[PDB]
RNA sequence: CACAGGUGGUCAGGUAGAGAAUACCAAGGCGCUUGAGAGAACUCGGGUGAAUCCACCCGAGACUCAGUGAAAUUGAACUCGCUGUGAAGAUGCAGUGUACCCGCGGCAAGACGGACGGCUCAUCACAUCCUGGGGCUGAAGUAGGUCCCAAGGGUAUGGCUGUUCGCCAUUUAAAGUGGUACGCGAGCUGGGUUUAGAACGUCGUGAGACAGUUCGGUCCCUAUCUGCCGUGGGCGCUGGAGAACUGAGGGGGGCUGCUCCUAGUACGAGAGGACCGGAGUGGACGCAUCACUGGUGUUCGGGUUGUCAUGCCAAUGGCACUGCCCGGUAGCUAAAUGCGGAAGAGAUAAGUGCUGAAAGCAUCUAAGCACGAAACUUGCCCCGAGAUGAGUUCUCCCUGACCCUUUAAGGGUCCUGAAGGAACGUUGAAGACGACGACGUUGAUAGGCCGGGUGUGUAAGCGCAGCGAUGCGUUGAGCUAACCGGUACUAAUGAACCGUGAGGCUUAACCU
RNA sequence: GUGAAGAGGGAAACAACCCAGACCGCCAGCUAAGGUCCCAAAGUCAUGGUUAAGUGGGAAACGCGGAAGAU
RNA sequence: AGGACCGAACCGACUAAUGUUGAAAAAUUAGCGGAUGACUUGUGGCUGGGGGUGAAAGGCCAAUCAAACCGGGAGAUAGCU
RNA sequence: CCCGGCGAGGGGAGUGAAAAAGAACCUGAAACCGUGUACGUACAAGCAGUGGGAGCACGCUUAGGCGUGUGACUGCGUACC
């Protein structure tokens, strides 16, 4: 359906009843706001544009600003899209919670793999290139523990990137 | 390596660069200005400093401390007289670096000295 | 060559030392010929300063490795793929397709780079072999031959023949068959020949040659472009600029063993015996992480042998592989795993099918008209409008003046200098160099400090006991680089350059 | 007979295949082989025929089949 | 007393690598071998080119040996580019 | 005399017919290295030339279409011994 995008801070165990340890990691998911509405008339296809977290207005470029004051909405650090299932139509300014991921039990993690030097053939397929600073998808991953209140996300093994990257927890399109 | 990495590469010897350390540590107490690049600027700043922070409180362990990490004694002697009292109420910060123009592409060059380095 | 190579005799100290050996010291000699720059004349725009005569530095053009500078090669290069011909794989002949121009880091499909022979894991077929896993061969066993993701390009003995050798025999883990110049004689070598010395003699006017003789022997060079991967400078998408996405196209992988009941059901006289692929359970490989399971972690603590020093001890610093060990902060890895290679869909060979003949039978098809193999494409992870067919969406800015001509996609001057970027500093989980994220007084970007965390282990001093060693309370103490939340204590100041000043021509719809 | 010692046009390319022996110049007209959908200059010209397989646009013997060809 | 043993200086290139316009027209690094004997070295001299020497590789004779350099035969040479 | 560093070197004035003769010194072309003048080139495939061919600045009959440099495109085009 949608996706939220949160950042990363750190990963850790918990502790079940039974007394199985499964690894998290600490996400935070800021309120996502939507900001701009896509259509099929205009557009040429639905979509929502997301925007989490703040700047200083010092550094936010006037387009930006001029852009954010036209949905009425604080300025964030980025704007992030995601493609509708066909389902209800959000409006401009509808902050979103993490409430979504509380009732799905199944997640996706888009993230950005950390920056790594020159790697030989053996190092990468065991073809010398670029290592980092590239994609990294994983899914078929349940969210542990939701807390609203907390805006703490945990899910089950690790994630991709290090400590203060952004990423995105979508649906788990697989089923 | 290359992830939250302190120190530059300074490909030497680690003894080597020891005693550079402690060379220039010693000349910046001594003399209280130093004239030298930019990133052997800021290694004296960094190895010197927690001795200066240290020197603040005068005791029989911090002085045999000083004297180990720097092998002087007339050094040692002039530290916890001048030095703690004058940055005694100052917490950090003790050195300053300023730009005395220029190589520019080829190796920057600055001056190192203390807040007041007199009076 | 001031070369890194060679040069005969004498003076021969201390410590732990059997030793002129080993490690550091006495007197003496050195820190090495690449590691590191000034402001480089001049030229432009600026601010600052006593009101002509100007003085200071920045942002630039103008040097850059603080640099002389050689190297085999070179008919001229604007140096793509496939198909066909060709003294025979055509960058150059004919047909077709693709690609913005110029650079940088790696991998070589291959340039016929340049001046016979086999030792060949990377893209190939036979079991290829710089030392992963396998399937079959009524295989008596080992073993051959047949096949997969694959090219040990350093190596046996031999018949046909000349030896490693082109067919193969014994082959073991291969002694091995060609594609690519058998990837390189820009690797090696001759092991027989035309070629390192003998060598019967030859075809052969002669050159040229005799994969024929018995033994054979010394074979040269510092990536030129090109194909692929990643990454940069310029320009264009038509006023400029900042963000977010659709998408023509392109990238790589779809492996495999067991069990639960379903069900000892169906079918089947009896024996026999599934479809069930419903769920879990292993291994090879890919992404990602260090909380857990091992290493490194020459930047942190402690123990210890010799030696020099702090005037001596206690205690420290320098050397002996980090002098030798116990560990170990963060980070980097696997010896650890969360997931992946789906499920499902389309069209499929074979096959399985609703009603149904021509030709009163039959039949998978003639009319209406449906599934389906690990094959193919979506579905899973993507980049991508340099797709010049140059996309879509949102946002910000310029609203001046005058003169001239060859009177129009015209030219010139004063002023303005927007949004955006670059210029410089802090810098990073970005990095060879580019480039990219955050901050620059409207601040935690870096250094240090505060308290905590990890690591290490009982630091020194004091008084007591032991007439030595050593222990006791001080003390779970001292120290701690890269970890956590704050602190402006210090460094990113006031700023300055490019980038504009209403945006071309033709046409259809709105009030003029 | 050609090349050897001959240019040019056609066969998509080509030296032996077909026409064709270039003194030079001119923005002229007519032929040979070969073509008249385009690429490329010329009739999408007229009549009588074979062709449902792209045989044309690659094939022997043999009873339309034979028919499998080169990144 | 050892063509004795380990082990410095020293000697041999026996093995591997460094380069094949090199640092050198054959050298360098790391092991191996001898280290009181057929040992080595400083200096002086003799053995001379169809010859000398040679514990027989036809090794060496001025960085070259199946017969070295210089000037003359020779502006040589049958065949050939 | 000035810049430059109190050097080297350069720029003026003067001597010098001439310094487009300055001790690298008569006359001074090429291969090679930089700047300016005009043009082509960032959607375009092969011995790089040959004809056609719109423009870009200038001088001409002071237009009446000529020449000084270029070809985007297009038919042809496998260098020499």
């Amino acid at each position: 359906m949608i996706g939220l995008v949160g950042k990363k801070v750190g990963m850790t165990r918990i502790f079940t009843e039974d007394g199985v340890s499964i690894p998290v990691t600490v996400i935070e998911v800021e309120a996502n706001r939507v900001t701009q509405v896509k259509d099929l008339a205009n557009d040429g296809y639905r979509a929502i544009q997301v925007t989490t977290g703040a700047k200083k207005a010092n550094r936010v470029t006037k387009p930006e600003a001029g852009h954010f004051a036209k949905a009425g909405v604080e300025a964030g650090r980025g704007l992030w899209e995601f493609r509708l299932a066909e389902g209800e139509e959000f409006t401009v300014g509808q902050s979103i919670s993490v409430e979504l991921f509380a009732d799905v039990k199944k997640v996706d993690v888009t993230g950005t793999s950390k920056g790594k030097g020159f790697a030989g053939t053996v190092k990468r397929w065991n073809m010398a290139g670029q290592m980092g600073n590239e994609r990294v998808t994983v899914q078929s991953l349940d969210v542990v523990r939701v807390d609203a209140e907390r805006n703490l996300l945990l899910v089950k093994g690790a994630v991709p990137g290090a400590t203060g990257s952004d990423l995105i927890v979508k649906p788990a399109v697989k089923a | 390596m290359r992830h939250r990495k302190s120190g530059r590469q300074l490909n030497r010897n680690s003894s080597h660069r020891q005693a550079m350390f402690r060379n220039m540590a010693g000349s910046l107490v001594r003399h209280e200005i130093i004239k030298t690049t930019l990133p052997k600027a800021k290694e004296l700043r960094r190895v010197v400093e927690p001795l200066i922070t240290l020197a603040k409180t005068d005791s029989v362990a911090n002085r045999r401390l000083a004297f180990a990490r720097t092998r002087d004694n007339e050094i040692v002697a002039k530290l916890f007289n001048e030095l703690g009292p004058r940055f005694a109420s100052r917490a950090g910060g003790y050195t300053r670096i300023l730009k005395c123009g220029f190589a520019g592409d080829n190796a920057p060059m600055a001056y190192i000295e203390l807040v007041d380095r007199s009076e």
